[PDB]
């Protein structure tokens, strides 16, 4: 399991 | 460039289009056109263009582990690595497009806000490079990404309250690249810590029309903690 | 062709890989290579060839909803239409290339599982052309998404048992044909009926190796029914 | 609600 970044939103 | 003759105006507004169409390849090239137009970008076009790059280098980088997976799997014919060199070369030519465009037209002057947003995507897009490089080339590419977020760092500390969506951002992508690429888990787990107690020390400074993005970058921070500890 | 100088079993391995990466427009890419050397398909290539073009035409007529609805919601600037057009040009040439496959390659002599599954793949893709077609072509393409299906019906009853899943997936896809394409609601619903009857009356034909894509199938008929009632 | 075509499997 990886590290999570930032993700996308709007 | 093929967009050149489109209207800015309709330049974003089709990349609209193509984000509700999930055309996200569509998307970033309305998005880069609109770039190559030479006028700044607002909040929203920035979320636009950040949004589409995502989507499309997310589908490569996905595709790149799956293939890589399967490569080192099978060292325990050359189809495997070839097709993996393929799906490598285009994320490549997606980052080396999106750098393209920090550096030519959007890092400058300007927003501390959207100083800080480009610096952080230069250093995103570093990564992405940095996780399919190897040799003389992967020194580089890391040196540049930390170069990057640390840059933008300096300016966020500086800038913006401890709360803001881009701050927090960033930081959470830095200390994934102290933990996944430069290999510093100590590093990554006192930035993503101090980033959380701060956020929270100074919560009062959530913004209205942004406290729902600040609140999830904030428990994006603690999962990686209770993943890193 | 781009693929040329590859080795037929290289692209059957690649486009496997490109499935599992999620790659869809690879995954064609390396199928067509793979049919232009001019050997005939197995059951298994055939299902690859299928799963690639459906996924990049899937993806194709999913977004030209989304525009299309967007366009008819607007007319209650150019740029909805023009974009919608984009993303119709691009579905056509896809069809368009698959369509060509077919003639050019597949569609000969061979299986009864074989002949029917590409006259069906035909009557398909034309039926995608005929989603957004209008005029002088779209007649011309109903009666040849009619014509291909129809003749796929006869050598299915002929040589195929009720519950076999090509002549099953072929049944289904004809009757949203009747009722989606050719306005035929009570011709859709009369043979999804005896369709899923005609495969109940004979379910001791199911077969050891493709009995989950049978009962798929049949369940997928009920469910068009339930709709179409 | 559209009608539902054949899937796509395995
Ligand atoms: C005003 C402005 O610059 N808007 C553009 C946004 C700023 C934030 N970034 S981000 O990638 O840092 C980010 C993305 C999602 C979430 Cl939930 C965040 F909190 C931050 C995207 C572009
Ligand atoms: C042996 C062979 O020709 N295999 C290729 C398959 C045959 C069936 N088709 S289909 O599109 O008719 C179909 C797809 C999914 C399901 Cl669950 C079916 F029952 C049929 C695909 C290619
Ligand atoms: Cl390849
Ligand atoms: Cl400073
Ligand atoms: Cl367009
Ligand atoms: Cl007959
Ligand atoms: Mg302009
Ligand atoms: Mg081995
Ligand atoms: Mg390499
Ligand atoms: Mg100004
Ligand atoms: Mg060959
Ligand atoms: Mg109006
Ligand atoms: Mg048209
Ligand atoms: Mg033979």
């Amino acid at each position: 399991q990886r590290s999570t970044s930032t993700p996308n939103v709007h | 460039g093929a967009m050149g003759s489109m209207e800015r105006a309709s330049l974003i507004q089709k990349a609209k289009l193509a984000e509700q169409a999930e055309r996200y390849e569509d998307m970033a090239a309305f998005m880069k056109g609109a770039v190559e137009k030479g006028e700044e970008l607002s909040c929203e076009e920035r979320n636009l263009l950040s949004v589409a790059y995502k989507n499309v280098v997310g589908g490569q980088r996905a595709a790149w582990r799956v293939l890589s997976s399967i490569e080192q799997k099978s060292n325990e014919g050359p189809e495997v690595r070839e097709y993996r060199e393929k799906v490598e070369t285009e994320l490549q030519g997606v980052c080396d497009t999106v750098l393209g465009l920090l550096d030519s037209h959007l890092i400058k002057a300007g927003d501390a806000e959207s100083r800080v947003f480009y610096l952080k995507m230069k250093g995103d897009y570093y990564r992405y490079l940095a996780e399919v490089a190897t040799g003389d080339d992967k020194k580089r590419i890391i040196d540049s990404a930390r170069s990057a977020y640390q840059e933008a760092m300096d300016i966020s500390k500086k800038e913006m309250p401890p709360t803001n969506p881009i701050r927090l951002g960033l930081a959470l992508n830095f200390s994934v690249f102290h933990y996944e690429i430069a290999n510093s888990p100590e590093e990554a787990i006192s930035l993503a810590k101090t980033t959380f107690d701060e956020a929270m020390a100074d919560l009062h400074t959530l913004s209205e029309d942004s406290y729902k993005d600040s609140t999830l970058i904030m428990q994006l921070l603690r999962d990686n903690l209770t993943l890193w500890t």
